[PDB]
């Protein structure tokens, strides 16, 4: 049951990259949307998603092979897992072949001309060197006919993929998201110089969504003071604590240690997690 | 741990009761989409059938046959059929009656 | 047009019939079915209005002629 | 109190109607006669706002539009809906260019006798669903064909922010095959137009009026 | 109600009848088409209001009697909806004999 909130962000993520495909075709000269090139260029990411799609098929096959029979009421979580995959706006099988074909084309190009900077460019720079300008044109042309032909073009463009918490501008509050002191004064800032409403860790970030299980944060979980913040990336998560009964399959007082207990002390970015002050 | 067992048993009984409920409802009031809509919506609210009002009048033949207390005796096959069904169904004065057989308390059906 | 207006309001309840059946989240197919039903109801209302206006104009022009 | 509320309304309009065509023609205690469109007539009020004042503020700001003004077709929806006056002003300023373009389109057909026997079988009329969309359908009784162009207000995510743009496109019913006698012109429009994703065309209101005429150039 | 236009009568006979009587039937049919045009819009407005009520069912509800009142109100709403459907059916069937001449005129002019 607890995997369902994670899967919502999993589907919400693949739609953002597919949305950028349609936008980039009309205007290939827009430099502000060059992030789409690097994401597909990463070599392990294409394999990593394929592995995720592989285990998703294995899990669904195993669940179909070994369903829950003693209690039909408990089949909702298993059934919902099948439904969310089928009801996705873009078919996973069509998207699976999309990344597979990119890997093969990007391997033959290495044999055509030996180069090691392109591996760095596709992973870190998220750009294509000017000497390989012909390679960039291939991504625009081929992506249109491959997967979009089996999906709703109108729906994906207007789909609500906002709130992915990808950019830093939507992590910290807009009041403090700017340089506060000149470079001569240094980079570290004493707390006393912060604005009065911005002198606490509660006002530093957007405390709306969770970062580990990708679930919406209710008012009860905000006010209990049991949530944690990462001192490195500004992430906020209530991991490592017992979840409320309303988030369980059935409201009950039984305490179960959920998987968020892995990140009790270490954040996702190897940063330290601390109890958020109230 | 009998508490969770009885909760899940009650849930299964509820879902089978709802199944019988809508399969009977879709045929008893097939002629009136308004009546079906308002009846199912009121039962989603949790309204007892004795309070809500009906715009149309049902025939009395089904009322006589469902109980059989009239001149025509109920069929023994009909008795077995109403025994195998999970809901006791009968109509009194142009209105049917619905009562839970396991829980006699005010079972709220509201969402 | 007489039957279309009757069935459309019967179908909007029929389209919802399966919507509250599961209720008795929401499926995207049922939501888009409701959307197309309401938009076609509006469209046929507009078409009937245009037909009425054209028939009326024909009425005055034939009466004058 | 009437003058103070009128001054507040004027200040809010100036904050929300920063355009070169904004002007006030007649000032009255019970009604407002101001011009914000490109109408040449000096005394013709493009928008009429009736003043119903209470002990503290205006009870209701009813928007009335001149019959010559092409915006008069949205009058009943404004009348029956109690929306924010600032939101109404924002919608008017956002759709003024669309109103001017559709005014040109309707005046093309509404021209008087030009001594030409070109009795076109296509008539242009405005279809209306609600305040969120405005629809144009071309009636051809001679050919028995329809040309529907729907313009909805759909929100799209842009750089982490949601924006509202005019969704000028052909409806999903317009899955017209190659066999239709009138299909040539829809197919020409599709080939020469279809931000284009194949069906929809989202456009900036500052640029809708040239592009719509580009669509209308094929139509005319 | 009243059948001003007899059934089964030809178009030319109707023209001859219409040419006289100082257009009392013209006034009646003009009033009928005017009220139909003035009825078209309020039906759309109230239908949109019903859609808004249905969409906002999960708001402004805290007491069970509130549900009683609201759903009795909506059942009454569709009650006058069916009543208005019957009234517009009567209006269109009243103009049905008048519209019956249009197919004959079109087929003769073909």
């Amino acid at each position: 049951h607890s995997l369902i909130p994670v899967a919502k962000w999993f589907v919400k993520f693949i739609t953002y990259l597919t949305q950028e495909i349609l936008i980039l075709i009309n205007d290939p000269t827009n430099k502000e949307y060059t992030l789409v090139h690097g994401i597909f260029g990463a070599k392990m990411s294409r394999t990593l998603i394929l592995s995720i799609l592989n285990e998703i098929k294995k899990v669904t096959q195993i669940v179909a092979k070994f369903p829950e029979t003693s209690y039909p009421i408990l089949n909702e979580s298993s059934t919902f897992l099948k439904l969310v995959l089928s009801e996705s706006p873009v078919d996973f099988e069509k998207f699976e072949t999309f990344l597979v074909d990119v890997n093969n084309k990007f391997i033959a190009l290495c044999e055509q001309q030996p180069s090691q900077e392109r591996e760095f460019s596709l992973l870190v720079k998220a750009e294509i060197p000017p000497e390989y300008a012909k390679v960039g044109d291939f991504l625009l042309q081929y992506a249109n006919n491959a997967v979009i032909s089996h999906a709703n073009a109108a729906a994906v463009y207007f789909a609500d993929t906002s709130g992915l918490k990808i950019s830093n501008s939507e992590f910290f509050n807009p009041e403090i998201f700017h340089l506060l002191q000149p470079l001569e004064e240094g980079l570290i800032i004493d707390t006393d110089k912060l604005p009065i409403k911005n002198r606490t860790s509660k006002s530093f970030s957007k405390l709306l969504y969770d970062d580990v299980t990708c679930d919406k944060l209710s008012v009860s979980e905000i006010s209990d003071g049991k949530l944690k913040r990462c001192s490195r990336c500004g992430s906020v998560t209530r991991a490592g604590n017992i979840i409320s009964s309303d988030k369980t399959i059935v409201p009950t007082s039984i305490q179960t240690k959920r998987w968020p207990t892995m990140y009790t002390r270490l954040c996702i970015c190897s940063g330290m997690l601390f109890e958020m002050d109230g | 741990f009998r508490k969770e067992e009885l909760l899940l048993k009650d849930l299964e009984i509820r879902k089978l009761e709802i199944s019988s409920r809508f399969k009977h409802r879709q045929e008893i009031f097939k002629d009136s989409p308004m009546d079906l809509f308002m009846s199912t919506l009121g039962d989603c609210l949790g309204i007892k059938d004795e309070e809500m009002l009906t715009s149309c009048t049902i025939p009395k033949a089904v009322v006589d046959h469902i109980n059989g207390s009239g001149k025509r005796k109920p069929t023994k096959a009909a008795q077995r059929a109403r025994d195998q069904d999970s809901i006791d169904i009968s109509i009194k004065d142009n209105k049917l009656v619905m009562k839970s057989k396991f829980n006699k308390s005010n079972r709220s059906y509201s969402i | 047009y007489k039957n279309k207006l009757t069935v459309c309001f019967d179908d909007i309840l029929k389209v919802g019939a399966e919507m509250m059946m599961q209720q008795q989240g929401f499926s995207q197919s049922q939501q888009k079915l409701l959307k197309e039903k309401v938009k076609l109801f509006h469209g046929i209302l507009d078409d009937l209005e245009t037909s009425l206006s054209q028939s009326s104009s024909y009425l005055e022009t034939l009466t004058a002629l | 109190m009437q003058l103070v509320v009128l001054t507040d309304v004027v200040e809010r309009l100036h904050k929300n109607f920063e355009s070169e065509n904004f002007k006030i023609i007649a000032l009255q205690p019970n009604e407002i006669s101001f011009k914000y469109l490109s109408n040449n007539d000096e005394d013709d009020k493009d928008c009429t706002i009736k003043i119903s004042t209470n002990d503290d503020s205006i009870k209701n700001l009813t928007v009335q539009l001149s019959p010559s003004n092409p915006q008069h077709i949205i009058q009943p929806f404004l009348d029956n809906s109690k929306m924010d006056y600032h939101f109404i002003f924002s919608y008017l300023q956002f759709t003024s260019s669309l109103f001017k373009a559709l005014k040109v389109i309707l005046n093309e057909r509404g021209g008087k006798f030009h001594e030409s026997g070109s009795q076109y079988s296509t008539m242009v009329n405005i279809g209306l669903h609600n305040l969120n969309e405005y629809q144009i359908v071309y009636y051809n009784p001679q050919a028995g064909t329809k040309i529907t162009i729907c313009i909805e207000l759909k929100t799209v995510l842009h750089n982490g922010r949601d924006k509202i743009q005019f969704h000028i496109h052909f409806a999903d019913v317009a899955h017209i095959t190659t066999k239709s006698p009138a299909y040539p012109m829809m197919h020409q429009v599709r080939n020469q137009v279809f931000i284009r994703l194949g069906n929809g065309v989202a456009c900036d209101p500052s640029e809708i009026e040239p592009i719509l005429m580009e669509i209308h150039n094929i139509l005319k | 109600m009243d059948s001003i236009i007899p059934a089964g009568v030809k178009l030319d006979d109707l023209q001859v009848i219409l040419a006289k009587n100082e257009n009392e039937t013209r006034d009646k049919v003009c009033k009928q088409i005017n009220e139909a045009r003035d009825e078209i819009l309020p039906l759309r407005l109230q239908f949109n209001e019903f859609i808004q009520i249905m969409a906002n069912i999960d708001q402004e509800g805290s007491k069970q009697a509130d549900r009683m009142a609201k759903y009795l109100h909506i059942r009454d709403k569709i009650l006058q909806l069916n009543d208005r459907f019957q009234t517009l059916s009567s209006h269109l069937e009243a103009l049905q004999p008048l519209f019956s001449t249009v197919p004959e005129y079109l087929k003769t002019a073909d």
